[PDB]
């Protein structure tokens, strides 16, 4: 309707931008443990192009793994649509919706293997103690 | 669109004329008297009326040559446009006093950018728009000096001091921080960051809310955010929200009821309304 | 932290796509953390490892199909953050998810009826499962309660629907369920749910054709890919549970050499059991290579398969009365696999390969072309032989001679249309 595009004021406001996917991966991924100190620095992967050192770490490049993801998706929809047709739309909605699954299925997974690890320890100093029973 | 031809029959009796936009000079006329009647505020600038005029009526000019409806739907400009940027200047000067022109062509070029940038949907296109709006002001104003129009940032906020000045992005992007802290404490559980075009459209949402406008119209993909920051925007300007949750056994009269809800609380009472509402509350053209 | 990622971004965007397009967009994500060095398991299966044995079992008592396809949708409906929107042509998926979720006393309803509101609120109350039809003319009142707007105020959760406040119950689910797979939703409703589309295609019947032959003639490799599969997660957990029994015992006896016997016996075969899974570990990347080599080998009769379901599903544009179904053609297969007096005593696998293909060629065309118009029968018989041209090796493709046999006679070509000879005529020439 030309009148209502006409009668007020008009805000384009589009689609998550690179940055924006970025700093969203970083700040809903902040309290996650993903800090890998020998993690040998690859090259290339251009997706956001402010990289915050020039030599990426894991949690950044876990990040970029995602804002690509999401550029993918994107690409996909586009190929798919281009082909044919019968494509649905994805919003930053279904980013967030990605980075709440993988933070809760992070969590899940670390807690099980350290539930794991610490009954792995208690068997072997309870295995430990047996050993000493038996050589009393 | 929407629109249904009158039949013959009752063509026949009635007369037609078109009223096209007022052309250059007549928009000229109008509001440089405008002008003349805004800045009788501060004696200092009425000088610099005529000018101001000719440089608005130019940039929307141009405005006018590109951006046609077939570029998009929603770049259509009428004088309607023109009294909007009017009465941003006027509230914006409103409590402005002893301003040089370096503050009149500052909020000249705000409103500039709040009207007829922030509406484009390509960067080349807002590019255009910035390098017209200099080449503008340095055209019709050129013995003003340049520390106006290069200020990158030029984003005015009412939150910080008392009265609409100009502000740092920094300094705005710590408070805002502060205040959406604050805000997502009390209701909107759901964290929000905040990034550089978010803060960007919540300061065009609060200016478009300061004035005595009617409406904001938010273009963009579902679930992008308009809802949230219109929330926000008057969660802190106190602007009640009133949503419609229409259903499909919903009708026309139910929309007349809370329309006229919304009006006698907003009027029959001086608090202040933000009413939200979206596709999914329009069926029919009523 | 990458396979975390990789089934996170399949599990919350790779929904509505078919097979292949999930396969291809989880070999672009690995691809590029491989690009990153990001340490991501390799060959990593999704089928298990969102999900141990005991709800895999629990699902295929519960009627549901043993498709990969259906199996992962499986995983998406068990873990969801957006309620999910179940696309299915046919009735499967809402029989399994209303036999999942009989103890919780799910309820049937669709957006036509009057009373959807009612029993909307009325499983919102008891924080019963709402299972919900006929999407396709989407009903707005629902918008809160997707965007999963809760207004707690006073120690308690609260949800607005219309002018009505209702006390949002826990343990609240609703499962968006529509049974055209061909409709266009808006963007609105996209962003809100999670997509899961269970709609056949042939890259999903071909990977149900190629588990089912590798079932039936090589048991074997079939064996092999399921210890495969079971390696990642199911042999550690029964190995951490048979720890857990020796560990009982052990604190039971507390370390009697009286009872030597008894435990060293459990040990012993704790110990068997840890070489044979070390030793499928240190055979695996074998085994991948011999199953690889036998799904190239079957592999051109499971897009044979493929081909031949979809061009019976294609034959509906000839005559209304050539309507034919999945199961139908199911039942074609199973029969050429299972009874078939062909493979009475052949024993060569190539050779049983053979025999399988042509059988089920003859098979499907006998039973197609019983219920077919005789003037059609040659057609589809044209269309079989066009099926196993491309399936066939060592021929050329034949596609420019095909497409002017079919289309490229209708060429604008009649200038310079000479008489010739008196036995060519107008036409002819
Ligand atoms: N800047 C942001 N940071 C984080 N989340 C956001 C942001 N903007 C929007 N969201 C998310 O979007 C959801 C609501 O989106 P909504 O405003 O309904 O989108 P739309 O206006 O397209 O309907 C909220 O749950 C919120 O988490």
């Amino acid at each position: 309707s030309p009148a209502l595009f006409n009668r007020c004021v008009l805000n384009w406001f589009g689609d998550w931008s690179t940055e924006a996917l970025y700093q969203v991966g970083k700040e809903f991924t902040s309290k996650m443990d993903l800090e890998k100190p020998n993690y040998i620095v690859p090259d290339y992967m251009p997706v956001v192009y402010d990289k915050l050192p020039q030599p990426p770490s894991h949690r950044e490049a876990i990040v970029n793994s995602c804002v690509f993801v999401h550029q993918t998706l994107h690409q996909a929809n586009a190929r798919l649509a281009k082909r044919g047709g019968r494509t649905m739309a994805i919003t930053p909605r279904h980013y967030l919706d990605f980075i709440n699954h993988y933070a809760n299925l992070f969590h899940e997974k670390r807690s099980e293997l350290e539930e794991q690890q610490m009954h792995l320890n208690v068997g072997l100093r309870k295995i430990k103690e047996t050993v000493d029973q038996v050589e009393e | 669109p929407g629109r249904k031809p009158l039949s013959h029959r009752f063509l026949r009796h009635v007369p037609v004329v078109y009223v096209d936009y007022p052309g250059p000079a007549s928009l000229t006329q109008i509001y440089g008297t405008f002008n003349r009647a805004m800045l009788r505020l501060i004696p200092s600038l009425r000088t610099y009326a005529e000018p101001l005029t000719a440089a608005m009526v130019e940039f929307y000019t141009m405005s006018q040559e590109r951006f046609t409806q077939d570029t998009q739907p929603h770049y259509i400009y009428s004088p309607r446009e023109m009294t909007r940027w009017v009465r941003g200047i006027f509230e914006a000067l409103r409590p402005l006093e002893t301003l040089p022109v370096e503050g009149l062509i500052r909020i000249w070029a705000h409103e500039a950018l709040r009207l007829f940038q922030d509406r484009l949907v390509e960067d080349e296109e807002r590019r255009w728009t910035d390098e017209n709006i200099d080449t503008v002001a340095l055209k019709h104003f050129p013995n003003i000096d340049r520390e106006k129009a290069m200020s990158r940032p030029i984003l005015y906020s009412n939150w910080l001091s008392k009265d609409y000045i100009p502000v740092d992005q920094e300094e705005l992007r710590d408070y805002v921080k502060a205040r959406l802290k604050v805000f997502y404490e009390e209701e909107l559980d759901v964290p929000l960051v905040l990034f550089n075009e978010v803060l960007d459209h919540v300061l065009r949402i609060d200016r478009i809310f300061r004035q005595p406008q009617g409406h904001l119209l938010l273009i963009g993909v579902s679930g992008a955010g308009k809802t949230t920051l219109s929330r926000f925007v008057a969660w802190m300007n106190g602007l009640s929200v009133y949503q419609i949750k229409v259903h499909r056994k919903y009708t026309g009269e139910d929309f007349d009821e809370d329309l006229r809800t919304v009006l006698r609380r907003s009027g029959c009472k001086n608090e202040k309304i933000a009413f939200i509402m979206d596709e999914s509350n329009v069926l029919d053209s009523g | 932290a990458g396979d975390c990622l990789l089934s996170a971004a399949f599990i919350a965007y790779a929904g509505y796509f078919d097979q292949q397009m999930r396969q291809n967009l989880f070999t672009t994500w690995s691809h590029h953390l491989q690009q990153a060095n990001i340490q991501f398991r390799t060959d990593i299966a999704r089928t298990e490892y969102l999900s141990n044995a005991d709800e895999r079992l629990r699902w295929q008592a519960s009627s549901l199909p043993a498709d990969d396809l259906c199996t992962e949708n499986a995983i998406m409906l068990k873990r969801f953050n957006r309620y999910p929107l179940i696309i299915d042509p046919s009735g499967q998926a809402t029989e399994f998810i209303m036999n999942e979720y009989k103890d919780r006393k799910i309820t049937r309803t669709s957006f036509l009826d009057d009373a959807f509101r009612k029993n909307l609120e009325s499983a919102l109350r008891f924080g019963n499962p709402l299972l919900v039809q006929d999407v396709e003319s989407y009903d707005p009142v629902l918008n809160p309660v997707l965007n999963r707007e809760v207004r707690r105020t006073g120690g308690r959760v609260l949800i607005t629907l219309g002018d009505q406040d209702i006390d949002l119950s826990p343990s609240f689910v609703i499962f968006l369920s529509t049974r055209d797979p061909t409709v266009e939703f808006p963007p609105d409703l996209c962003s809100r749910v999670t997509f899961v589309n269970f709609t056949v295609t042939r890259s999903s019947l071909q990977s149900q054709c190629l588990n089912e032959v590798l079932k039936a003639e090589r048991p074997d490799v079939d064996e092999k890919r399921s210890d495969l599969l079971k390696l990642q997660g199911e042999f550690q957990l029964r190995l951490r549970q048979l720890e857990k029994s020796l560990l009982q015992a052990l604190n039971e006896v507390k370390g009697r050499i009286l009872d030597d016997d008894t435990i060293i016996t459990t040990l012993e075969n704790l110990k068997r059991e840890a070489a044979e899974v070390t030793r499928k570990v240190e055979e695996t990347d074998i085994v991948m290579q011999e199953v690889e080599t036998v799904s190239q080998q079957y592999l051109p009769l499971s897009t044979a398969c493929s081909s031949i379901y979809f061009t019976m599903e294609s034959l509906k544009q000839i005559h209304f009365l050539y309507q034919y179904s999945l199961q139908f053609f199911l039942d074609i297969y199973h029969n050429v696999l299972y009874e078939n007096p062909n493979l009475k005593g052949v024993t060569d696998h190539t050779q049983r390969l053979s025999i399988i293909t042509k059988d089920l060629f003859q098979v499907a065309f006998n039973r197609v072309a019983r219920g077919m118009l005789h003037q059609d029968h040659i057609t589809f018989a044209m269309l079989l032989a066009r099926i196993k041209l491309k399936g066939t090796v060592g021929e050329p493709t034949y596609d420019a001679e095909f497409q002017h046999f079919l289309r490229g006679n209708e060429i604008v070509l009649s200038a310079g249309s000479t008489p010739r000879i008196q036995g060519l005529t107008v036409e002819q020439a």
